[PDB]
């Protein structure tokens, strides 16, 4: 059984020159996916907003599926993500370099599908004025691809609706809305598309 | 309840 | 005497390739236990609480398992922690990056088990109102595996008693209660259990 | 197709050697320009001011040309900045290490040329005292190469205005004027000229 | 506005 | 010489298997000492207290151990502490990662002794309540080997006299006491003991 | 003829094992010169001060010669600071680790030459009581090798002048005097001296 | 006791 | 003033 | 003394 996964993981990452990142010819689809867990500092004085989430990225690779049948009916195997590609997806208006929060570690399916969820603590702009009141304050932050047009890397998400079922019972703040939604840009120069989603969270602190 | 917990999403992509 | 550790540890590593985890076929259980030493920050106006801890790990490989008669009655050895396969425990809802206090060495006994005991100082989700009262208030941090579920990693205590013989004795923070419950949690979709070890300290300012 | 760019990465990064920097016989230029994001913090108390931006380097090697016939027509494609060269570009007045907010990735093109652009946030020094005033406070920060004079690196712009239009509009702070100024230097004792990018932004708390 | 985006502007070195 | 040493080393170092730490059968003595340089923060409100010290350690191993005439007279040589085994000596009572402020290079001698002298940073658990009086107030801090016992690594010391020579002239507060002093702790179980030694400083803010 | 650049390194770093360090043998004369470019921070309450300044270091190997005609007239190159041996000077007296805000870079000159110039921030011990008055504070601290004797490595000064043309023309502070004095020290107990250059600076809160 | 002690628990097990 | 400029100053050690 | 000196120990052993 173990002889399988040991044999397994040398044939994809040993015997395969890593994949080089997608082309226009051979484009890859990410789909992204937060739950937030809870709004750790929110600072006036600078405009700069603390949260604590789950971020999903799911993509698929061919030059990553085998067999089952050739391997002991493996299905699915557990690797660290340094051994792996990992999308350049970015918070565009970080103002601190992301803290993982979490192991970086990736789970491999035979049809070549990647899952991934790091937990993370991201600072980013936002001016939080009105956010002692019952209306709220809305911040928002988009995610894309820092060097891959939308001809390149497809991005894309499964739902709207911001995954709150984990929030912190007890959080000092109250979240009124949260969506991530799909956005398409073009500029008049040219044709390939900039895809991001944005991440829009209304909340207010709570009494 | 499965797609808020990090371990459950990977290994049911298909729901998650 | 000291040739054979060389050699123990020679036929142990290289001559293995490194333990790929637990599959679903061959799965684990990993022993979890804390000893708490201090309660050294409360931020209220951020929910966020900084603990001090040892985290002892336990855990069985076989593949690590050697006749004691066959290496100079060698029974037990230390070796550093990035040497060896260790599980991916993590608090749940930790706030920062958890921040290592102690070498991290493991002690490997030829029966195949390895203990690994890192000292830790973690910040998490709490909210403190309460602490400077009578009643106290109680914080509580689940841990688990983070990409392994309970049928690939067994989680199990030794005791629901958390060890507080090494808390500190001037603490500015009083322990009224600390236990170590595994919880177990299934969900509708899904036939795997996710179990988890639930921290739970109700504590108070000293008086 | 994706077989083509695994090889192409071979033969310029595996098959030849890394490039060993400028020389004097071989000088290189370098093309500097900034995207300003936000003034995050402003210390009157120990004169230091925080910037967020984007840092775009552009320069052209003759050892990293291919012809895209002899390459499945490909002309260009991403990879880590680690695998290549980088200028040694760097603010004089800093303050604190840059700490990097955005993936290192750069686009390499058959003609030899590189663009990189890394998000980074730098603290500065800078007397803000005036900034809660009409005129505003001006402060200054020189960039250009550490070890290399005017000989080895040639630095440039493209523009002697800074891009601001991804600054952040609820910002604390506007901006009065944000400008990229070449200038060159020489000292009675030496022939090479010395060179560097001066980012000159004046600002004032928002009306 | 496609020279203040990092990819576009890396996508169009003619024009940025 | 430098050839002579580079030899020594390659012969010590590329040689042979690198030392795997002491053992029950050849066991190790360590000797620790402490400089003194400052108290620099002192936080009542959390209980945790900052010293700037020298750490010296000092050990024989009969892997290092060579003949001076075979290596050109050579007798001590410089060395990274990463290219050697370092014992793993922590404070027991820390609340932070220690921060090293010197170089990390040890000296070894042809007789096999190594010297080690890393200057530290270090916070840990104290309650200052009394600093601000005349009698002042006392802390107190074990070290001691993580994860080997007493008959592995035995713990000593040359002096009990913490060295105070170099302590901060001006500091903010007053050293009244100093002392290391070896402590032995039995468990029925078991027959090995544990060694720490106990670094226990009075001091008191200076008037 | 790139060529020419591409060769010195090699012959010189991989035709040969790392050059050992100094000895009795071989010494080895170090220059010390400090560039202050601002105070920066001033904790009157843990006397904690922080510089940011550039430590130009200058040393000479006879094995980084090479003949300039018999490389293309090449008389230096660059090459980052790991390449190559650099010496162990530190401040004494520093309470945090040094932060480096420049490129690690040496320049090397076909008489073995090496000169190195690190940018740095620097938090050390210093009572700054008196800053803000007519006379101004002093802080002193001195600079040496952690590890090596005066008969190993010597320390020297171009000028007992610290460049303050580089000083920020808006600092709070302003410099009454900067001096780096080589002082040479004996102890009762060995016969060998022991090196350190002191870096004075009187300042005040300027007015 | 020993199951307190980080080199203890570990030396001696089959008790922590 | 070369030799109070980083890069003039190594590029010069005979002046500096 | 010597034995606060970091050089100075290390080339010492026998005293500190």
């Amino acid at each position: 059984s173990q002889a399988n996964l040991m044999r397994l993981k040398s044939d994809l990452f040993n015997r395969s020159p890593m994949y080089p990142g997608p082309t226009k010819d051979d484009p890859l689809t990410v789909t992204l996916g937060f739950t937030l867990q809870d709004i750790v500092k929110v600072d006036s004085s600078t405009n700069e907003v603390d949260l604590v989430y789950y971020e999903q990225q799911r993509w698929k690779l061919n030059s990553l599926m085998w067999d089952p049948n050739e391997y002991g009916n493996i299905t699915d195997f557990r690797t660290s993500a340094a051994d792996i590609w990992t999308p350049d997806i970015t918070a565009y208006s970080s103002t601190r370099p992301v803290q993982v929060l979490s192991p970086q570690i990736a789970v491999v399916t035979h049809d070549g599908s990647v899952m991934f969820i790091p937990a993370q603590r991201l600072s980013f702009m936002c001016d939080p004025t009105g956010v002692d009141s019952e209306e709220g304050v809305t911040c928002a932050v988009k995610f894309g691809s820092w060097v891959y047009s939308g001809f390149e890397i497809d991005l894309k998400t499964d739902t709207d609706q911001v995954d709150l079922s984990s929030y912190y019972a007890s959080s000092k703040y109250e979240i009124l809305s949260a969506t991530q939604t799909r956005q398409v840009q073009h500029y008049s120069c040219c044709p390939e598309p900039y895809i991001d989603v944005n991440l829009v969270v209304k909340f207010r602190e709570r009494r | 309840g499965c797609c808020s917990h990090p371990a459950c999403n990977v290994d049911h992509p298909e729901i998650c």
